[PDB]
RNA sequence: GGAUAGUGGCCUACCAUGGUUUCAACGGGUAACGGGGAAUAAGGGUUCGAUUCCGGAGAGGGAGCCUGAGAAACGGCUACCACAUCCAAGGAAGGCAGCAGGCGCGCAAAUUACCCAAUCCUAAUUCAGGGAGGUAGUGACAAUAAAUAACGAUACAGGGCGGGUCUUGUAAUUGGAAUGAGUACAAUGUAAAUACCUUAACGAGGAACAAUUGGAGGGCAAGUCUGGUGCCAGCAGCCGCGGUAAUUCCAGCUCCAAUAGCGUAUAUUAAAGUUGUUGCAGUUAAAAAGCUCGUAGUUGAACUUUGGGCCCGGUUGGCCG
RNA sequence: GGACUUUUACUUUGAAAAAAUUAGAGUGUUCAAAGCAGGCGUAUUGCUCGAAUAUAUUAGCAUGGAAUAAUAGAAUAGGACG
RNA sequence: GCCCGUCGCUAGUACCGAUUGAAUGGCUUAGUGAGGCCUCAGGAUCUGGGA
């Protein structure tokens, strides 16, 4: 009777499970952008392989086939609108080539670091969670925002966060009492 | 299976009613009436979903029981009444009137119309034959029988309906070059006015249509609804007059209205 | 905090078109209660097993004080 | 072949290992904090290059 | 052409010839004949709980020489009798014959595993509790 | 002709001898309801669909029927079979493959709770009714997001270019910061509650708010560390380990993998070009009938208006804009 | 309207075409799985975009093509046009 | 060196086998036949030929 609540998975999994070449490599990415799960990496490989064998499929169509452009130009719009594809690259032969790290450097937990304002890449992840920084009045506690380079302009802290103008905060207030 | 089904699950509901899946389990099963079940729309969705006058279903019943609503003239208090294409819904409060007319996306659109226009009607005649005592009658897409029409009305033609009373006065004909309205398939919504009609004795005569953008298409004759003369209709078409904007056409103009 | 509300062209129109669980939220209609739904269902069934008044079977149950 | 060999020695050596107790350690960090330390531990001060490097050298 | 008919109209021959020749695949006949249910004392199920009749100790196959501690079990859904290994150091002391035990395959598609000659099942739980959770003294065996 | 709502061997009477089949009839099997669909990602495929939607069938097993617009209805009746309850022994009553709950079966699956507020449905009908349906509880089925920490100062030390002033940081005293897990005025939420969202008051330093699960000879990532055992006990999907210095067992230590999850069993798909149409193999590894005929099936040489001419206007892109 | 038409296979395009599923556009659910919303002012009594597209493919229908592969035609002329 | 078969031990599997062996389901002859339905009667009554 119920209508079926749709779901899906967000992470693939390496077939060879112990390729230490790719396993060190995986961790360098992990301990760089501040990730907890190697499946935060496996996750963002997944969409990439989707974008690719979405995109790779379009360059088979006869050049400028009706739908190849509609969702072609729909695709490259989506990725510059988050700023992973750079503005030179909006004719979609180069979207096949989005090496993974581009996606990670466009996180929230990442740019909150590259804007200064994160002493470490992990001071980032720790304050995002804790009622700290926002974009509008809209607090965000998801270190995987994928900020869209438009709203990257306003990433100052929140008004209720006692690091960007607030009341003292919970344990300060009786360190002083 | 032991007689009449009287329930309608969701996702059995007609898509063009645009109900969200999770609001329960069921759509409102339209009642029996003028319009085919799958080819109609009930009052409770009109007053609740597309037009958002009422919040819940319980309210829609409260609304109708005050004789507020009229369709084609009459009080018509059936919460699930099968109101269909080309009906008129006068609304006593607000002095609003709506003719029921498709988009070119094929759904039922909200379309306010004049008080003058709110008192005539058309119908694709679906049958014509003699009857009791030999008085001929026409019957049309909407479920009414007009006794004593002219011998010149054959079948497949539209008819003006006074609907303060019964009779017809004018009857547009089905010939090469009359304004048509596709009322099925999903060329549903597109418009205009002939190319020609392939006979195909045995069934399923094919109707060729040329929209007023020099774009052809074909649909079956059962689903072509002549509505008059080139560019000269006999009712008020809705916005964009059904000329099947492309996906890129539609989103090029989608971003044409770009600056606030 | 976004929401949704309505104002009425009178307060008799409010009290008559409004769901009555709201006039309880306000103090504008009284809370007065009913027995839990399952209890009265049973009374129905208990009542289905009687044909008529129910007055005139009291007659003959007090009439086996002899028998 | 034979299927009715003895059963006295069931659990013979687990019974008789001198069962040294566990020894208390500091509390290790978790998914980000921990895999951070490996990024450092693996990649910021190389263990050794005397030949090539070992991730668990006991006596070397 | 060395073999198979290539004409555009030989589809039936191609289909029946595969249909027929697929019978040489052992996974394919095992699934079609149905040996899972007819043979294979588990009901084709993932596990089956039984009752232990005797505690045996089985001479290991060569070139090994041990005594593998196992139990003869009578599958309670089937009446079938099956010998099954009790793995870990000890874990014979937990089984307490006439006890109720839960049995699993060996991850060898039947085809008994190791040096233990002809046993294709292992205990997972005696007295319905979590055998390893008794080896590691997480839990206690119930009263009976 | 009869019967049907009506067609019809549906049934009857008469007459005839037809109907299907290797292009697989007929029979058997099915751990078989069909489908929309699900799983598996080069493709071609392979496997699965009791199960939210559509269709069908059934209400313990049959058959029969009343009512009716509609039923061969079972929360209708009647009979038989099986099951089975109450009794004053005369008799009477029961049909959960509805909701919940119980026994049984098993590897295997939750409350005898709340409401018509929503979604819809039915009635004589805005009102009544609705275990349809929705609410909570139970709930590592699956699915998403992602806490268990974050910045210092210092101190021996490295290394930048004697430690100086740039931190690599390894530090076993420190340090003021931050916060929800929890708790809880309150409002919100709700039919009434509950959670969540929001938010006073509380609420973190190792005694914690203390992450697991497997594994560390090979495949396969991580030690020929230490103690134990001595072909014993045990490990080991496979190759193989243990018979007294065990890289493999039982442990302590250290280490790796995944991580609110991870192991095991069973099935299944990929890998599998080991089912091969794409795409296999058949001298000797598995596999050309001893031989020829030969029906079905599959297959089957070539040659029939080609070539030339006039026109129309379409769609890219060029030089121009 | 009349008269009369050798039979096919193949390929094109198109109609007929349920939703949910899938592929996929739009939309910043705080993110995401989702959902089909939402977005704007004069936030004093309204303004407004939506709810795409794709997908069926075996069979049937409709239509364009005449290569490829079949069937049939005048030989006891019982042929063809009148 | 390798290696074959009878013979003997332990264990497991499946086969053959007196028991005109057993069991579970699906049909089904013959025999008996419930019930409701259709129908020939019936006529407690209850009425204007009907019930
Ligand atoms: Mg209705
Ligand atoms: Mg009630
Ligand atoms: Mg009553
Ligand atoms: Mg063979
Ligand atoms: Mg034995
Ligand atoms: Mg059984
Ligand atoms: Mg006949
Ligand atoms: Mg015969
Ligand atoms: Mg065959
Ligand atoms: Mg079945
Ligand atoms: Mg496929
Ligand atoms: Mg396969
Ligand atoms: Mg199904
Ligand atoms: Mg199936
Ligand atoms: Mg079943
Ligand atoms: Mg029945
Ligand atoms: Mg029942
Ligand atoms: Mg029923
Ligand atoms: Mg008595
Ligand atoms: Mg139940
Ligand atoms: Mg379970
Ligand atoms: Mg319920
Ligand atoms: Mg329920
Ligand atoms: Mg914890
Ligand atoms: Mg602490
Ligand atoms: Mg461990
Ligand atoms: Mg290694
Ligand atoms: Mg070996
Ligand atoms: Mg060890
Ligand atoms: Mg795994
Ligand atoms: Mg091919
Ligand atoms: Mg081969
Ligand atoms: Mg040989
Ligand atoms: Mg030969
Ligand atoms: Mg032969
Ligand atoms: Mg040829
Ligand atoms: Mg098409
Ligand atoms: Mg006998
Ligand atoms: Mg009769």
């Amino acid at each position: 009777p119920r209508a079926p609540r749709t779901y899906s998975k967000t992470y693939s999994t390496p077939k060879r499970p112990y390729e230490s070449s790719r396993l060190d490599a995986e961790l360098k990415l992990a301990g760089e952008f501040g990730l907890k799960n190697k499946k935060e990496i496996y996750r963002i490989s997944f969409q990439l392989s989707k974008i690719r064998r979405a995109a790779r499929d379009l360059l088979t169509r006869d050049e400028k086939d009706p739908k190849r452009l509609f969702e072609g130009n729909a695709l490259i719009r989506r990725l510059v609108r988050v700023g992973v594809l750079s503005e030179d690259k909006k004719k979609l032969d180069y979207v096949l080539a989005l090496k993974v790290e581009d996606f990670l450097e466009r996180r929230l937990q990442t740019q909150v670091y590259k804007l200064g304002l994160a002493k470490s890449v992990h001071h980032a992840r720790v304050l995002i969670t804790q009622r700290h920084i926002a974009v509008g009045k809209q607090i965000v506690n998801i270190p995987s925002f994928m900020v869209r380079l438009d709203s990257e302009k306003h990433i100052d802290f929140a008004p209720t966060s006692p690091f960007g103008g607030a009341r003292p905060g919970r344990v300060a207030r009786r360190n002083a009492a | 299976a032991r007689g009449p089904k009287k329930h309608l699950k969701r996702l059995a509901a007609p898509h063009h009613w645009l109900l969200d899946k999770l609001s329960g389990c069921y759509a409102p099963r339209p009642s029996a009436g003028p319009h085919k079940l799958r080819e109609s729309l009930p009052l409770i969705v009109f007053l609740r979903n597309r037009l958002k006058y009422a919040l819940n279903g319980r309210e829609v019943k409260a609304i109708l029981m005050q004789r507020h609503v009229k369709v084609d003239g009459k009080v018509r208090t059936d919460t699930t009444y099968p109101a269909g294409f080309m009906d008129v819904i006068t609304l006593d409060a607000t002095n609003e009137n709506f003719r029921l007319v498709y988009d070119v996306k094929g759904r039922f659109a909200v379309h306010r119309i004049t008080d003058e226009e709110a008192s005539y009607k058309l119908g694709k005649v679906k049958k014509v034959q003699l009857g009791k005592k030999g008085v001929p009658y026409v019957v049309t897409h909407d479920g009414r029988t007009i006794r004593y029409p002219d011998p010149n009305i054959k079948v497949n033609d539209t008819v003006k309906i006074d609907l303060a009373s019964g009779k017809i006065t004018d009857f547009i004909k089905f010939d090469a070059g009359k304004l048509v309205y596709v009322t099925g398939g999903r060329n549903l919504g597109r418009i205009g006015t002939i190319v020609h009609k392939e006979r195909h004795d045995g069934g399923f005569d094919l109707v060729h249509i040329k929209d007023s953008l020099d774009n052809t298409f074909v649909t079956r004759l059962n689903n072509v609804f002549v509505i008059g003369e080139q560019g000269k209709p006999y009712i008020s078409l809705p916005k964009g007059k059904g000329i099947k904007l492309s996906i890129a056409e539609e989103r090029d103009r989608r971003r044409a209205q770009q600056g606030l | 905090s976004v929401g949704f509300g309505l104002v009425y062209n009178s307060v008799a129109e409010a009290k008559k078109f409004e769901p009555t669980y709201r006039l309880v939220r306000y103090g504008l209609a009284e809370k007065v209660e009913k027995a839990s739904r399952q209890q009265r269902k049973q009374k129905k069934n208990r009542d289905k097993k009687i044909f008529g008044t129910g007055k005139r079977l009291a007659k003959k149950v007090a009439r086996r004080n002899a028998d | 072949a034979k299927v009715h060999g003895s059963l006295a020695r069931a659990g013979k050596v687990k019974s008789q290992t001198p069962k040294v107790e566990k020894t208390e350690k500091p509390k290790k960090p978790k998914g980000r904090a921990y895999k951070r330390l490996l990024y450092t531990r693996r990649f910021v001060n190389v263990t050794l290059v005397n030949g090539k490097r070992r991730m668990n050298p006991g006596p070397s | 052409g060395k073999g198979k008919p290539r004409g555009l109209n030989s589809a039936r021959k191609l289909r029946v010839h595969r249909r027929n020749n697929r019978w040489a695949e052992n996974n394919y006949k095992k699934r079609l004949l149905g040996t899972a249910f007819k043979s294979s004392p588990f009901g084709g199920s993932s596990h089956a709980k039984g009752i232990v009749l005797e505690k045996l100790g089985i001479e290991s196959k060569q070139p090994n020489s041990a005594i593998r501690k196992c139990v003869r079990v009578q599958l309670i859904k089937n009446g079938k009798k099956v010998t099954a290994f009790v793995p870990n150091d000890g874990c014979l002391n937990f089984v307490d014959e006439n006890d109720e035990v839960l049995l699993a395959g060996f991850g060898r598609k039947g085809k008994a595993k190791g040096d233990i000659p002809g046993v294709r099942f292992k205990v997972v739980k005696v007295s319905g509790v979590s055998l390893l959770a008794l080896w590691k003294e997480k839990k206690e065996k119930p009263r009976s």
